[PDB]
RNA sequence: CCCGAAAACAGGCGGCCACCGAGGGCCCGGGAAGAAGACCC
RNA sequence: CUGGGGAUAACAGAGUCGUCUCGGGCGAGAGCCCAUAUCGACCCCGAGGCUUGCUACCUCGCUGUCGGCUCUUCCCAUCCUG
RNA sequence: CGGAGUAGGGGGGCGGUGUAAGCCGUCACCCGAGAGGGGAACAACCCAGACCGGGGUUAAGGCCCCAAAGUGCCGGCUAAGUGUUACUCCAAAGGGUGUCCCUGGCCUUAGACAGCGGCCCGUCGAGGUCAGGGGCCCCGAAAAUGGACGGGGCUUAAGCCGGCCGCCGAGACCCCGGCGCACGGACCGAUUGGUCCGUGAUCGGGUAGGCGGGCGUGCCGAUGGGGCGGAAGCCGGGCCGUGAGGUCCGGUGGACCCGUCGGUAUUGCGGAUCCUGCC
RNA sequence: CUAGUACCGUGAGGGAAAGCUGAAAAGCACCCCGGGAGGGGGGUGAAAAGAGCCUGAAACCAGGCGGCGAUAGGAGGGUGCGGCCCGAAAGGGUUGACCCUCCCCGAAGGAAACACGGGCGACCGUGGAGUACGAGGGGAGGUGACCGGGGUUGCACCGUCCGU
């Protein structure tokens, strides 16, 4: 499987590349999800994500949108948004993905791939926030 | 427009039948004293006493009526030790160690016991667990306990539970557990007179009830009483949203719920059915016996107030996860009268 | 083994042609010269070992993909699978 | 505080059996449980 | 009474906002003197769709009703509580 | 000469009226009576008018993923997720040492602040200060189930301005092969015609409606036939036919049936809150 | 056809449904089960055609056979393929199904590597080259048995019922 280290990567670009990989047919693992970044203003970003988490069906909450509070689930959900999710093809492609906070002992001892199109260095404006900080604001465990 | 609060709470939903009659403890208190953080017994009945008030507030120093519940507590047996480690999300069990000689009745809960499992094997397993804990991987140690309902002739099938240990050192906890395993444990070694406690049990069952009693809904006007709708709610909601909302009160199961109470005071701990007030030794059992429960004969807790459950139900106790700031002293109060007249 | 990946059917976002297919060769040299495969046969194997045969027709884009005709066409069970060039 | 292994990474631990038979149900005497089912002794 | 009509009213809905509810700009002044603590003419610019009108796109046997009782939920342009 | 249908129109542009929406006319491009390719979905906004099977090139538009094709190039702007909207279907008067530009005056080697010292000098001693106009953004800016740039998301962009280079993409256009139609012609029929040739960039959508040719059902006059070695009907299958349909195979069945020419008719059903029977 | 009958209404009056064993009753002797309707064996007849009787359609019901079937979204279909099952005759085919290899022609259309130059650049020009290829049209050599068709289902994309 292709193991990718997310330290210092732009989220949507990472997700686009990963989605195309999955559709072409590869198995992908992503480590260090809490260290990817989101560009823009702290308050706007936090407001957007809080609004997302406070969406719910008014007649039954056991149904309803379940938007994440954890960093790995946030990354996973971005990728899922980038796929055709209402088809067997996309369901399989999404099943072929795994995301992890940190580097678990299992993967300890390997060399990690990167992505050039996605890296903090193509940027010039310092306004940026971390997915771990988003998760802390929302109140999720790591 | 008229305003008023909604009928009932949404904090105890869904209001369904409890998963088990044996209640589960979800959270534990932070205690510095290295001890077992709870006990279990069986509810017996209620009486009242006259005591001199201790707690802060008005009425302090005066003689007051106090209702009392009695809980029979025979000694527990410690049959195991568990180790916990930290996984990706939460805690996960690392391993278990059991005692080799268990009562014949334990097989009524645990149908599949080991065949030979001698003492030397038990000791080797203890040693393995000790060395595992002695490294730094382990994060928590808990005791495995079973009741002994046969001493008091109530039944023969025991209740099996897990209890946490106080402190903040796994090695201290393990030393305690290793000095406890394989033996009987009493309530006086665990609890201290005057404490505040939280009680846990499953409430009395009442079957299916309607919304008037399940939620506090009002009875309609007498015209509706003669129309056929007295004990009904008006409507299930508006045109849009074109569905029934989960917040609308409806009929269903009432009673037999898992519930927790806060800050009930432990008054006294008795032995062999007796209490010592002024040198005397008096019996708590009233003349004729407790209704629907016979004579108390082993050991008992005296708890202030009321507690969930029917009479012969299993009760669990833990110390005060959420106490107030002006606690009363941890000491048995001055009691002037205990009622032991007939209760039926 | 001189193989390629099947990517997609030909067409637009709203319609597709089910007898034509877009292929991505895996070797970097064939990708650098994908036009030197125009006219070559290309085979796909079924779960029962049967063979479906097609032909590379022309180039598609600039990144190194090619277009192929397969009459009789391929099934949807072959869209992220391997194909062998001859 | 209440619900919660159908949490599709559909979990962890200990133990028993298989690779005749572990275990479970009907049945019998009964409630602290109960519309039928279920629950408990 | 019969036959029809949403080719055409009452009626809720759609559209519009003259009117309605809520605001703003500039500054004559009033405020012992001091436009702006407070009030703020004349004249200009708006939001909402909760009042009434205008229109006649939808329904002529969908339900043709007002008010009250009962039950749930949302908005803020906040009466009290911070 | 003969046979009709049409006497409620609508979208879009222009005019009178009206607070406006709408009302009344006007033009005659579209929908009605118009498939296909796009605008998220849209009767009339864009491309574009359709016999059948195939092969290619373009149009509208698009090229980070959903989704075929560029994480494309050069110069510049925006920091507000502003924006990511051709139209259908997007809030202003009034303000802003927020930033990027253009212009025109006035002081300058001791100027325009602060400062040692009451218009003055010793020092901080190098450029500054007023007016207009432009681009982008900001304030002005409040609504009711949970939520809408189509979504994910995007910050030297996947946004905006001025330009540029390649690629993808229709039934449109080019090409090969087949069907028909209109017109003309040659030859040929025991009745409304038939075989073949030539032309068709300038023939191939279609409601109301008009016209031509065919399929099928029951009876009569003639002609040619089949049938207990198994007619009609029924069930399941194969072949021909654009098709309405026809014919053959096997099984069931047990007494009548068909082709051609010419005539006749209670002659073809999915609907009528249709009628009868059955379920 | 036991019809102006049965049946409806105080009455004046209103008014149905219902055809066919077989040439011949040869209309089922005798046995076992069952309280009995009857069932199962045996018989008549060219054929059960069995009096609930010519033929015996559809809707509907049950069983058997085949395919699918408990993580999943559209008016129940359309295009293209894949998997399981049926495939005597009426369709093709040992006078050769299907598959494999090479050779010739070829409409519209139509590349690339590489070499030399222009452009800040994305790219372009010249030559290669009207070559490789190309819908179709023909021919030569090899293996030897199915193909077409039908039922059901899987994937991809499209598709908001009929009449007024």
């Amino acid at each position: 499987m292709r193991i990718i280290n997310a330290e210092g990567l732009i989220l949507g670009r990472l997700a686009s590349k990963v989605a195309k990989m999955l559709l072409e047919g590869e198995e992908v693992v992503i480590v260090n999800a809490e260290k990817a970044i989101i560009t823009g203003n702290r308050e706007d970003i936090f407001a957007k994500y809080k609004q997302r988490t406070e969406l719910r069906t008014r007649t039954n909450p056991r149904r309803g949108p379940f938007y994440p509070k954890r960093s790995d689930e946030i990354v996973r959900r971005t990728v899922r948004g980038m796929l055709p999710w209402k088809t067997d093809r996309g369901r399989k492609a999404f099943k072929r993905l795994k995301v992890y906070v940190g580097v678990p002992k299992e993967f300890e001892g390997k060399e990690f791939e990167t992505i050039s199109e996605a890296h903090m260095s193509r940027l010039a404006t310092p306004k940026y926030v971390t997915v771990g900080e988003v998760a802390k604001f929302l109140g999720g465990k790591f | 427009k008229i305003h008023r609060p909604r009928r009932g709470s949404l904090a105890y939903s869904p209001r369904k039948r409890a998963k088990s009659i044996v209640p589960r403890i979800r959270s534990w208190p932070k205690d510095s004293e290295v001890r077992m953080l709870g006990f279990a017994g069986y509810k017996a009945g209620m009486t009242h006493i006259l005591m001199i008030d201790d707690s802060p507030g008005l009425t302090k120093g005066k003689e007051i009526f106090v209702p009392v519940t009695i809980v029979e507590v025979p000694p527990l047996f410690v049959y195991g030790i568990r180790a916990y480690k930290q996984g990706y999300l939460g805690l996960e069990t690392a391993t278990e160690v059991w005692f080799h000689d268990l009562h014949k009745n334990v097989a009524r809960r645990i149908k599949t016991l080991p065949k030979n499992y001698n003492e030397e094997a038990f000791q080797a397993k203890l040693g393995q667990l000790e060395d595992l804990v002695n490294d730094g991987e382990i994060a928590d140690v808990r005791l495995l306990v079973h009741t002994q309902p046969w001493l008091i002739g109530l039944k023969k099938k025991p209740e099996v539970m897990e209890y946490a240990i106080g402190g903040d050192d796994v090695k201290a906890k393990f030393d305690y557990a290793k000095e406890k395993i394989g033996k009987e444990l009493r309530a006086g070694e665990v609890l201290h007179e005057g404490e505040l406690l939280d009680v846990i049990a499953v409430t009395k069952g009442k079957g299916t009830q309607g919304p008037v009693k399940r939620w506090g809904v009002k009875v309609q006007f007498h015209k509706a009483q003669r129309a056929g709708k007295g004990r009904h709610i008006g409507n299930l909601g508006p045109w849009h949203p074109a569905r029934v909302m989960w917040t609308v009160p409806q009929a269903g199961q009432m009673g037999f719920h898992h519930r927790t109470e806060f800050n009930k005071r432990l008054i006294a701990i008795g032995e062999n059915g007796k209490l010592v007030l002024d040198g005397n030794e008096i019996e708590i059992t009233p003349k004729g016996g407790f209704p629907h429960y016979g004579i108390v004969r082993s050991d008992f807790l005296m708890i202030e107030g009321t507690i969930p459950g029917s009479f012969k139900r299993i009760i669990r106790v833990r110390p005060a996860i959420r106490p107030p700031k002006k606690k009363p002293p941890v000491e048995r109060p001055q009691i002037t009268y205990v009622s032991r007249e007939s209760k039926q | 083994v001189r193989k390629a990946v099947v990517l997609s059917y030909v067409g637009s976002h709203e319609h597709r042609d089910p007898n034509r297919v877009i292929l991505k060769p895996l070797d970097v040299n064939d990708r650098g010269s994908a036009a030197r495969l125009i006219g070559r046969k290309v085979v796909w194997r079924t779960p029962t070992g049967r063979k479906l045969v097609g032909k590379i027709v022309r180039t598609h884009g600039t990144r190194g993909e090619v277009k192929a005709v397969f009459k009789p066409g391929l099934p949807g069970q072959a869209l992220g699978d391997y194909v062998e060039i001859l």
